[PDB]
C-alpha cells in the first residue's frame, strides 16, 4: 500500500538521545558552511544536521568550525542544530556493489539490487610498507599494441594517461576493461580482475552510454563505477577517490587483483579549489592550494603490489588527466607526474593523422622496465623502439626537399609499415597470441615489402590464415607465454609462406 | 510578524539585508522592496549570520535609498508555464518586454529545481540531419544531443545559429526554447519578428516556439538566473507532455561571464584568469537540468562566446567533458572567406564511429580529416620552399586539400544577401557522395574558384563551366 | 572591533591593573611573538632606521619596520634561541662596519 | 591566570580583565558595577546610543570617559582603567561584548551554569520544577555546579523542546522530526 | 502508457499532502499544548536513564 | 625545560596549533608528542603566534585530532638516533625503525637540526673519484669530496642510474654509507632495497654498510622536507663522531623543494615566482654546506633531482644546479636513440675539469671529444636542408667518428639486466683515457659503429667488430 | 552603455540613435580581450588594415574580418544596384593575387 509505506516512515521519526555537541548556523551558502559552537569535534567526523543533510568537517578553528555539506544550503537555515554523529566518514565494501552503479556515498542511482556490504572502510587508509611489498609480477594488458609493447604496465603500478580532452581519452579505458575479458572468465580468483571506475565531474548522459557498452560485452558483471557529477556537491566529488579506492583495497587485502581507473583528477582539484578557499586556506600557483600534491600522492600509493602472506594481492592504478587547455607544463600535470612510473601521452595531432584512439609513442615512457608484459610479446617487440626511434630522426631529415640516400629511405620506408599496422581502432581490443605474429613480421622485414595501403589486407589475412592452419602456434603463444627455439622458426616459416595479398 | 528587514548595504547590485526579528530566512526565496521604480526583486543567496541575508538582485538597484524597507516573500522565484505558454517572452521577473498581455499560468513551477536522476536517461541514438556538408561529414547531429558552438558573435557565429533556426526549427520540436543570457535587445525583437514572419508564433495563443531573452543591459546577478528561468519552461515540456523540444542558447558562456562578476561581492574569492572558484558545481546544476530522460529526449545547441579566442580557459574548456558535439568556429576560417567558418580538423561527435553513422561514412571522414591535415603541417614548407620542392606524394595531397577545403564553404539563406548567391542545404546523404568522389580524383580537374560557394556536387561542376566561360 | 597586535593578554592585564606604559618600551622591548625569523616587538620608542639590536638569546636584528603598536626585526641568526619576552637592547649605533 | 579560554575578538580584553581581578577576588563586584555604570550610558538615550560607534575623536570619547566614572565612583579601580585602555584605541561599540564575556568568565568563578530551556509554548512552573531537578539527577551536571533554568518562547520551535546547559544538550523535538520526514516521504 | 505510470507516482503525491495536512490539523488543536507537556515528562524520563 | 600541557585550538591539515599554559612555553624547534592510534605524533615547532599559542607542523596524519587534547612537551628537539646499528635499519621522519629489527641502539642520539661547519674546517676536492663507466669517466668524472648532481628527466632510468652506481663505487670504496630517500614511491623502495640485498651489502647476519631512511610520499608534505634531516643526521654521525667515509645517497632532491613549497604556503607566506618557495635560497644553502669533508672523514653526495617538464632554467633545478659540484643531465632523446648511458655527454660540468687535477692526458682527450660531438650537432642543420652529400669530406669524416663516439659511450649496467638484457661491465679510468684516444686518432675507424655498442675497453670493441663479421 | 543606441519604431517615434564604437587597435587587434567584447555586443566590424591606409589607400577595408549581419537593407537601393555582389567579388581577388604570381 501507499499507505502501509507511509506508516513506516512516521514510526521510524521520533525520539533519539544525548548529543556530544550542538551549534546555530550564521555563514552558510554554496554548500559550504561553517556553523558556531562544536567543541568536541576532531578531523574528518561526520555532524548530521538536522536539515537532514549530512556534512563531515574539514577545518577546525576555536571560532566557528567549518562543515562542509553534502547537500544542498535551501534546508539549512540560519538558527538551526547540527548534532554530532561520533562516527568517522565510511562506506559500505561487500560483495553486492559488483554489477552495479553506485554514487560516491554507495548508494546505487541506478535503483538497481541491494548493496551487500560485509564490513565498513574508511576513506584514509595509509599505502602499504615496503617489508610486505614485492616485485612486480602479472603482466596487465589493455590490447593495444602500441601500449603493450613500449610501455608495458604491471599490476601495482601506476602509468599516467595524459592529453587533451576528448580525443579518444575514453576509448582508452574503455579498451583496457574489454580485454580484462579474457581473463574474468577464466580460471583463478586472483587472475581475475574487479575494476573499479571513478567519475568526477562527468555529466550522465556520457556514464549512462557507457555503462550499456559494458553490458552489451559483457563486461558490466564485475564493474563497478563510483560516480559524483558535475552538479552533486563539491565535497563528495573531492571525497571520490578515496572512497572508490577502499572498494579496491578489499580486492587486493583478501588476496584478488583489481583496476581502479581514476577519471579525472583535474576536476577533482577544481571541486577541491572551491572547498579550500571557502574554508580560508591560502593558494599557491593558479589558486589550487598547496596541499594538492599531498591529495594525488596518498591516493595513487594505495595500488601498489602485496606479498604472499597477504594473497599476492595487487589493486593497480591507472590515473587520468584531461588537460584542459593543453600543455603538461601545468601545475596539475607536474605533481601527478612525480608519483606516477609512466606517461602514456596521447595527441590532438595523431587523432586526424588516423590513429584513433591516439597514442604518441615518444612522450611515453615507462620506468617499470620490459617485464612487465607477456614473455614471448618482449621478445618480439625488443628492436620495436629500437627502429620507430630511426625513423623519427631519419624524418626529420627528409623534411625540406632534402637530399635522400639508400641507406636511410630503408628506415623511412620500414617506419612508415609499421606506424600503418599499429593504428588502434575505436571500441576494439585484442589478444596476445596475436599481438605477437604481426610485430615479429613487421620486425624481421617481411612487412617492409608490402605497399602501405595493403599494410592492412595482409594485416587482416595474415591473421586470418593461422587461424585455419597454424592454431597450435597460437596456443603455445597463449600457454607458455615465451617463444622456443622450434616455436619460432615455424612461426617464421608460416610468414615467408604468405607475404603477397 | 512577517520577515521584514531594512537595508543595511547596497555594495554595487549584490544588496544586503537585516531582518529585525530572529525568524529562520531561507535560500533561493525572494524578497521584495516596494520602491518609487517599479518594483525590486531581490534573491537570498548566502546567509552570512545575525540575521543577515546578502542578495542576488534581478532588477536595476538604481536610485536605491537605505533603510528602506523589505519583506520576505517566504518562498523561491515561481515561472507560469503551461503548454499555452508559447508565444510570448518572458523575464526572470516573470512579466512580458513583448507587451502581449499575462502569460497562461497553469503550474507556476520554481525557477530553482533539483536535477532529475541518474536512473531515467534516454540517451541519444537516432542521427539529426543538419543539412550542412562539413557538419554531416565529420560531425553529424544527433536527437538528444548536446551540441556546441565556439566564436564571437558578430563574426558569423551569431548568423551560423539563424541557419539552425531555419532548418531545424520549423520542423521539429512541438514545443520549443530559446534561452538568451545577455541577449542584444534590438537583435532580440529580430529574432522575435523572423519567427513571426515564419509563422512560427501565431498571437499569444498556440504556437511551437517561446523565447526567452534577459537583455545585457540588466546588471550581471539578474543574467545569472535568466538561464535558470528558461529550463524551467524547457522542463514543463519535458516532464508533462512527451512531445518534442528543443533549446538553442546564445550564450551560455555570458551566464559563466556574470558569476565572475558577482563572484567579489558575494564573498568569494576569485580563481586566476578571473573566473569564479565554484566554477565547476555552478556549471554542473544547469547542465544536468539539461538531460535526456525518459519523459523525453532533449535536443541541444548550446552557444559559448569566447574571449581574446581563447579555448585553453577554464570557461571553454570544461564545457567540452559536458558536450557531445561540437562544431567550433574561428577567426581564421571567416579570414579565409570559408562561410560556414566551422574549424573542419576541430569538429567532433560521440556519433562518428563506423557502425553508428555505418563504416561508409566514416571511412570518407577519416579520409578528409588525414587529407586537410597533412596541408595544415605543410603550410611553412609550400609558403617557404615550394609544392615542387616537395614531393610529388604530398603535392597530390596538398592539390587535393585546396578543392576540399574551398568546397566546405556553403552560402547560406541568411548570408544570400551578402554573397549574392542564393542560399543552399547539402543532404547527409549527399555529403558522404560528394566528398567519397573528390576523393578518388572524380572531379579534380575543375578549378579551385568553383569549389567556392557552391552547394551540392553537381553545382561545383556546373560552376567551372560558368566561369571557364 | 579591529585588532591589533598589541591586543595580548599579558600586555592588557597590566594596563587593566592601572599601570601606565613608557618605562620597559623606552628602549627596553620585548618580543611579542617570532615566528619565520621575524621577531616584533612592543618597545623600541629611541631606536633609530636601521639600527643595530642585540637580544638576549644572543642574536642579532635591525630594525627595518617601526610601527606604533610593534617593530618588525629582520633577525640576522637563529630562530632557534628566541623566544618571547626577551629584552632587546638598543646599540645606540647604525649599521656599521670598521673601515681601514 | 583564566580559567579556560572563551570568545574570540574583544575576549582578548575579557580574558585579561578576568585575570587582573583575579588576584584580588573581586570580580563579581568588578562585573556588577559594570553593569551599572553601562545602563546609566543606555538611559542617556542620546549620545548613549549616539556614541557607541565611532563617531568623534579618540579623546572626546575618553573625555566621555571621564565623566563616566566622576558621576559613578564604584566601579572598581580594574574597570575604571579598561576604560581607558578602549577609549585610546578608540572602541565602544564592541563595550557591551567585554561585558557579557566578563559576566561568563565571573558565573565560571560562582559556579553557576547558565542555561536555556527553550520550548514550544511556555510550560507549567511544576515541568520547570522536575526539569531542574532531573538535569541535576543525570550526569550531563555532576553537581558542583549550579545548574539555572531559563524559559523561552519560540513559535520557531514547532512543537517539543530542547534542553541546553554547557555543552551538553537533549533534543527532543517534534520540529526537527518533521523536517526528517517530509524529506523522507517517497511513497 | 506514460500518462498511466506517472498517475501511480501521482496518487502518492495527492496522499504526501495528507501528510502535510494533518499537521496543520495537530498544531491548530490544543493538542499543540497537551503534547508538549507530555515531551516535557519525556525528558524527565530520559534524564534517569543518562 | 620540564614538560608542559597545551591544548589544540586549531587543525587546518598539516598545521595543527595549540594554546600552551601562560608564561612557559615550548622554544622554537622543540618536539612536542601526542599520543595518537597510529604512532606518537610529534610536533615540530616552527611558529610563535604571540599570548602564548604556538603553531606547528605535522609529521603523522592529522585525522582524528581534537582541538583540545593535551600535548606534551618533551622540553627538546626532535631527536632520531644515531649509530652504527643505524645500517640496515629502515629509518622514518619521527626516527623510529619500521623494519621492527629493533631500535638503533647506541649511547648517542642527535638534533636533526644542525648549524653548518664552521670555515676553519672546511677542504676542497682534490682527487679523482673513479664510476667504472665510460661518459662518466671520461666528460665528467666525480670528485672525492664532491656534491654530485644527477639531474635527469622522465624515462632516462632514473632509479636505474644511481643503482648502477651502487654496484661499482660503493663495494671499492671504503665507509659506511647512508641512503635517504625523500618523496620516494613504493615501486622504488622495494626495488632498491631488493638490489642491496642481491649484492651482499645488505647482511641480515651481519651488519649492513649501508644505512636507509626511507620516507614515502604517502606521509604529510611536513614529514616529507623533514626525512631528509633525518639521513643527512646520520651521516654526521658517521663524519664526526667515528671519522668514516661517507658516499652518501639522496633521492629525489626536488621532492624536498616541492615539499617545502607546500608547507611555506600553508604558514603564511606568500607564493614566490613559479609557485615554488621563497624561502628555497636559505634552505638548500643550510642543507649543502652541511655536506662537505672537513678535518675527519669526507662525503661525497649523489643526489637524484629531477626536472620538471624537461625545463632545467625552471626555479627548483636551475637553483640546484649551481649548489652541485658535479652536475650531469640525462635526456628523453638519449635513452630512445637506443644508449643507455642515458647522460648528455655534452651537458654535464665537473667542479673540477682543469688538466693539472685531471691529469694532461685525460684533458686533451676530452677536449677533443667534446668538440667533435659538438661539430656533428652544428652540422645538422647543413644536413638537414640542402642534403647530406653536400657536405665536405672533413665534415662526413667528423660525422663518423661523433657516430662511433655516440655508441662507444653505451656501457651495459648489471642493473639493466632487465631493461636491456646485457649485463655490465667495470673499466678503469684510466683505461677510458687510453680507449677514446685510440678512436681520434683515427686507427680504429675500421670498426664498424654497433662493434662499440655495449663493450668495455678496446679489447672488446676490437673483437666485436669480427663478431658481427661472422 | 551600446543598448542605448539603436532604431527605434514609430510609438518612440522611429528614432534612431546611431552608434560606432572605436577601438584603439596597436595594429590591428581583434584577438584581445579588449576588443572581442564589443565584438559580441555588435552586428559587426569595419576592419581597415594599417598597412594599407598608412600607404594612401583610404578606405582600405579586408572584407574578410568586414561584416554586418542586420545590413539587409539600409542603403540607398543606388549604391546597391550599381555595386552589385562586388562584395563577393574583392573577397575573391585576395585568394586570386595570392596564386596569381
Amino acid at each position: 500500500e501507499v499507505s502501509s509505506i507511509l506508516e513506516e516512515r512516521i514510526k521510524g521519526v521520533s525520539d533519539e538521545a544525548n548529543l556530544n555537541e550542538t551549534g546555530r548556523v550564521l555563514a552558510v551558502g554554496d554548500g559550504i558552511a561553517r556553523v558556531f559552537g562544536l567543541n568536541n569535534i576532531q578531523a574528518e567526523e561526520l555532524v548530521e544536521f538536522s536539515s537532514g543533510v549530512k556534512g563531515m568537517a574539514l577545518n577546525l578553528e576555536p571560532g566557528q568550525v567549518g562543515i562542509v555539506l553534502f547537500g544542498s544550503d535551501r534546508l539549512v537555515k540560519e538558527g538551526e542544530l547540527v548534532k554530532r554523529t561520533g562516527n568517522i566518514v565510511d562506506v559500505p565494501v561487500g560483495p553486492g556493489l559488483l554489477g552495479r552503479v553506485v554514487d560516491a556515498l554507495g548508494n546505487p542511482i541506478d535503483g538497481k539490487g541491494p548493496i551487500d556490504a560485509a564490513g565498513r572502510s574508511r576513506a584514509q587508509v595509509k599505502a602499504p610498507g615496503i617489508l610486505p611489498r614485492r616485485s612486480v609480477h602479472e603482466p596487465v594488458q589493455t590490447g593495444l599494441k602500441a601500449v603493450d609493447a613500449l610501455v608495458p604496465i604491471g599490476r601495482g603500478q601506476r602509468e599516467l594517461i595524459i592529453g587533451d580532452r576528448q580525443t579518444g581519452k575514453t576509448a582508452v579505458a574503455l579498451d583496457t576493461i574489454l580485454n580484462q575479458k579474457r581473463w574474468n572468465n577464466g580460471s583463478d580468483e586472483s587472475k581475475k580482475l574487479y575494476c573499479v571506475y571513478v567519475a568526477v565531474g562527468q555529466k550522465r548522459s556520457t556514464v549512462a552510454q557507457l555503462v550499456q557498452t559494458l553490458e552489451q560485452h559483457d563486461a558490466m558483471k564485475y564493474s563497478i563505477i563510483v560516480a559524483a557529477t558535475a552538479s552533486e556537491a563539491a565535497p563528495l566529488q573531492y571525497l571520490a577517490p578515496f572512497t572508490a579506492a577502499s572498494i579496491g583495497e578489499w580486492f587486493r587485502d583478501n588476496g584478488k587483483h583489481a583496476l581502479i581507473v581514476y577519471d579525472d583528477l583535474s576536476k577533482q582539484a577544481v571541486a577541491y579549489r572551491q572547498l579550500s578557499l571557502l574554508l580560508r586556506r591560502p593558494p599557491g600557483r593558479e589558486a589550487y592550494p598547496g596541499d594538492v600534491f599531498y591529495l594525488h600522492s596518498r591516493l595513487l600509493e594505495r595500488a601498489a603490489k602485496l606479498s604472499e602472506k597477504e594473497g599476492s594481492g595487487s589493486l593497480t592504478a591507472l590515473p587520468v588527466i584531461e588537460t584542459q587547455g593543453g600543455d603538461v607544463s601545468a601545475y596539475i600535470p607536474t605533481n601527478v607526474i612525480s608519483i606516477t612510473d609512466g606517461q602514456i601521452f596521447l595527441e590532438a595531432e595523431l587523432f586526424y593523422k588516423g590513429i584513433r584512439p591516439a597514442i604518441n609513442v615518444g612522450l611515453s615512457v615507462s620506468r617499470v622496465g620490459s617485464a612487465a608484459q607477456v614473455k614471448a610479446l618482449k621478445q618480439v617487440a625488443g628492436s620495436l623502439k629500437l627502429f620507430l626511434a630511426q625513423y623519427r630522426e631519419v624524418a626529420a631529415f627528409a623534411q625540406f626537399g632534402s637530399d635522400l640516400d639508400a641507406s636511410t629511405k630503408q628506415t623511412l620506408v620500414r617506419g612508415e609499415r609499421l606506424t600503418q599496422l599499429l593504428k588502434q581502432n575505436q571500441y576494439s581490443p585484442l589478444a596476445t597470441e596475436e599481438q605477437v605474429p604481426l610485430i615479429y613480421a613487421g620486425v624481421n622485414g617481411h612487412l617492409d615489402g608490402i605497399e602501405l595501403s595493403r599494410i592492412g589486407e595482409f594485416e587482416s589475412s595474415f591473421l586470418s590464415y593461422l587461424k585455419s592452419n597454424h592454431n597450435e602456434l597460437l596456443t603455445e603463444i597463449r600457454e607458455k607465454g615465451e617463444l622456443s627455439k622450434e616455436l619460432l622458426a615455424s612461426l617464421k616459416s608460416a610468414t615467408e609462406s604468405f607475404v603477397a595479398t | 510578524t512577517p520577515i521584514t528587514g531594512k537595508v543595511t548595504a547596497v555594495i554595487g547590485a549584490i544588496v544586503d539585508v537585516h531582518f529585525e526579528q530572529s525568524e529562520l530566512p531561507a535560500i533561493l526565496n525572494a524578497l521584495e522592496i516596494k520602491t518609487p521604480q517599479g518594483k525590486l526583486v531581490l534573491e537570498v543567496a548566502q546567509h552570512l549570520g545575525e540575521n543577515t541575508v546578502r542578495t542576488i538582485a534581478m532588477d536595476g538597484t538604481e536610485g536605491l535609498v537605505r533603510g528602506e524597507k523589505v519583506l520576505d516573500t517566504g518562498g523561491p522565484i515561481s515561472v507560469p508555464v503551461g503548454r499555452e505558454t508559447l508565444g510570448r517572452i518572458i523575464n526572470v521577473i516573470g512579466e512580458p518586454i513583448d507587451e502581449r498581455g499575462p502569460i497562461k499560468s497553469k503550474l507556476r513551477k520554481p525557477i530553482h529545481a533539483d536535477p532529475p536522476s541518474f536512473a531515467e536517461q534516454s540517451t541519444s541514438a537516432e542521427i539529426l540531419e543538419t543539412g550542412i556538408k562539413v557538419v554531416d561529414l565529420l560531425a553529424p547531429y544527433a536527437r538528444g544531443g548536446k551540441i556546441g558552438l565556439f566564436g564571437g558573435a558578430g563574426v558569423g557565429k551569431t548568423v551560423f545559429i539563424q541557419e539552425l533556426i531555419n532548418n531545424i526549427a520549423k520542423a521539429h520540436g512541438g514545443f520549443s526554447v530559446f534561452t538568451g543570457v545577455g541577449e542584444r535587445t534590438r537583435e532580440g525583437n529580430d529574432l522575435y519578428r523572423e519567427m513571426k514572419e515564419t509563422g512560427v508564433i501565431n498571437l499569444e495563443g498556440e504556437s511551437k516556439v517561446a523565447l526567452v531573452f534577459g537583455q545585457m543591459n540588466e546588471p550581471p546577478g539578474a543574467r545569472a538566473r535568466v538561464a535558470l528561468t528558461g529550463l524551467t519552461i524547457a522542463e514543463y515540456f519535458r516532464d508533462e507532455e512527451g512531445q518534442d523540444v528543443l533549446l538553442f542558447i546564445d550564450n551560455i558562456f555570458r551566464f559563466t561571464q556574470a558569476g565572475s562578476e558577482v563572484s567579489a561581492l558575494l564573498g568569494r574569492i576569485p580563481s586566476a584568469v578571473g573566473y569564479q572558484p565554484t566554477l565547476a558545481t555552478d556549471m554542473g546544476l544547469l547542465q544536468e537540468r539539461i538531460t535526456t530522460t525518459k519523459k523525453g529526449s532533449v535536443t541541444s545547441v548550446q552557444a559559448v562566446y569566447v574571449p581574446a579566442d581563447d579555448l585553453t580557459d577554464p570557461a571553454p574548456a570544461t564545457t567540452f567533458a559536458h558536450l557531445d558535439a561540437t562544431t567550433v568556429l574561428s577567426r581564421g576560417i571567416s579570414e579565409l572567406g570559408i562561410y560556414p567558418a566551422v574549424d573542419p580538423l576541430d569538429s567532433k561527435s560521440r556519433l562518428l564511429d563506423a557502425a553508428v553513422v555505418g563504416q561508409e561514412h566514416y571511412d570518407v571522414a577519416s579520409k578528409v580529416q588525414e587529407t586537410l591535415q597533412t596541408y595544415k603541417s605543410l603550410q611553412d614548407i609550400i609558403a617557404i620552399l615550394g609544392m615542387d620542392e616537395l614531393s610529388e606524394q604530398d603535392k597530390l595531397t596538398v592539390e587535393r586539400a585546396r578543392k576540399i577545403q574551398r568546397f566546405l564553404s556553403q552560402p547560406f539563406a541568411v548570408a544570400e544577401v551578402f554573397t549574392g548567391i542564393p542560399g543552399k542545404l547539402v543532404r547527409l546523404k549527399d555529403t558522404v557522395a560528394s566528398f567519397k568522389a573528390v576523393l578518388e580524383g572524380k572531379y579534380d580537374n575543375i578549378p579551385e574558384h568553383a569549389f567556392y560557394m557552391v552547394g551540392g556536387i553537381e553545382d561545383v561542376v556546373a560552376k567551372a563551366e560558368k566561369l571557364a566561360a | 572591533t579591529k585588532a591589533q597586535p598589541t591586543e595580548v593578554s599579558s600586555i592588557l592585564e597590566e594596563r587593566i591593573k592601572g599601570v601606565s606604559d613608557e618605562a620597559n618600551l623606552n628602549e627596553t622591548g620585548r618580543v611579542l611573538a617570532v615566528g619565520d625569523g621575524i621577531a616584533r616587538v612592543f618597545g623600541l620608542n629611541n631606536i633609530q632606521a636601521e639600527e643595530l639590536v642585540e637580544f638576549s638569546s644572543g642574536v642579532k636584528g635591525m630594525a627595518l619596520n617601526l610601527e606604533p603598536g610593534q617593530v618588525g626585526i629582520v633577525l640576522f641568526g637563529s630562530d632557534r634561541l628566541v623566544k618571547e619576552g626577551e629584552l632587546v637592547k638598543r646599540t645606540g649605533n647604525i649599521v656599521d662596519v670598521p673601515v681601514g | 591566570p583564566p580559567p579556560v579560554r572563551l570568545f574570540g575578538v574583544e575576549g582578548t580584553y575579557a580574558t585579561a580583565l578576568y585575570q587582573a581581578a583575579a588576584k584580588n577576588s573581586s570580580i563579581d563586584a568588578a562585573f556588577q558595577s559594570l553593569q551599572k555604570v553601562e545602563s546609566t550610558v543606555k538611559k542617556n538615550p542620546k549620545l548613549g546610543h549616539l556614541l557607541l560607534n565611532p563617531a568623534l575623536s579618540l579623546k572626546d570619547r575618553n573625555s566621555v570617559i571621564d565623566a563616566i566614572v566622576e558621576t559613578h565612583k564604584n566601579l572598581d579601580g580594574y574597570v575604571v582603567n579598561l576604560l581607558k585602555v578602549l577609549s585610546e584605541n578608540n572602541r565602544l561599540g564592541c563595550f557591551e561584548k567585554i561585558a557579557s564575556d566578563f559576566g561568563v568568565l565571573n558565573d565560571a568563578h560562582n559556579g553557576l551554569l547558565k542555561g536555556t530551556v527553550t520550548s514550544a509554548e511556555p510550560l507549567d512552573p511544576k515541568s520547570f520544577k522536575r526539569i531542574e531537578k532531573a538535569l541535576s539527577a543525570s550526569k550531563l551536571v555532576g553537581q558542583g555546579k549550579s545548574l539555572k533554568l531559563e524559559n523561552v518562547v519560540k513559535p520557531e520551535i514547532k512543537g517539543g523542546l530542547i534542553v541546553e546547559l554547557g555543552d551538553k544538550t537533549v533534543d527532543l523535538s517534534i520540529s526537527t522530526k518533521i523536517q526528517k520526514l517530509n524529506k523522507v516521504l517517497e511513497d | 502508457v506514460r500518462y498511466e505510470a506517472s498517475l501511480r507516482q501521482l496518487e502518492q503525491r495527492q496522499l504526501a499532502k495528507s501528510v502535510i495536512s494533518r499537521v496543520q490539523s495537530e498544531l491548530g488543536n490544543p493538542k499543540f499544548q497537551e503534547k508538549v507537556l507530555q515531551q516535557s515528562i519525556s525528558e524527565i524520563e530520559q534524564l534517569l536513564s543518562k
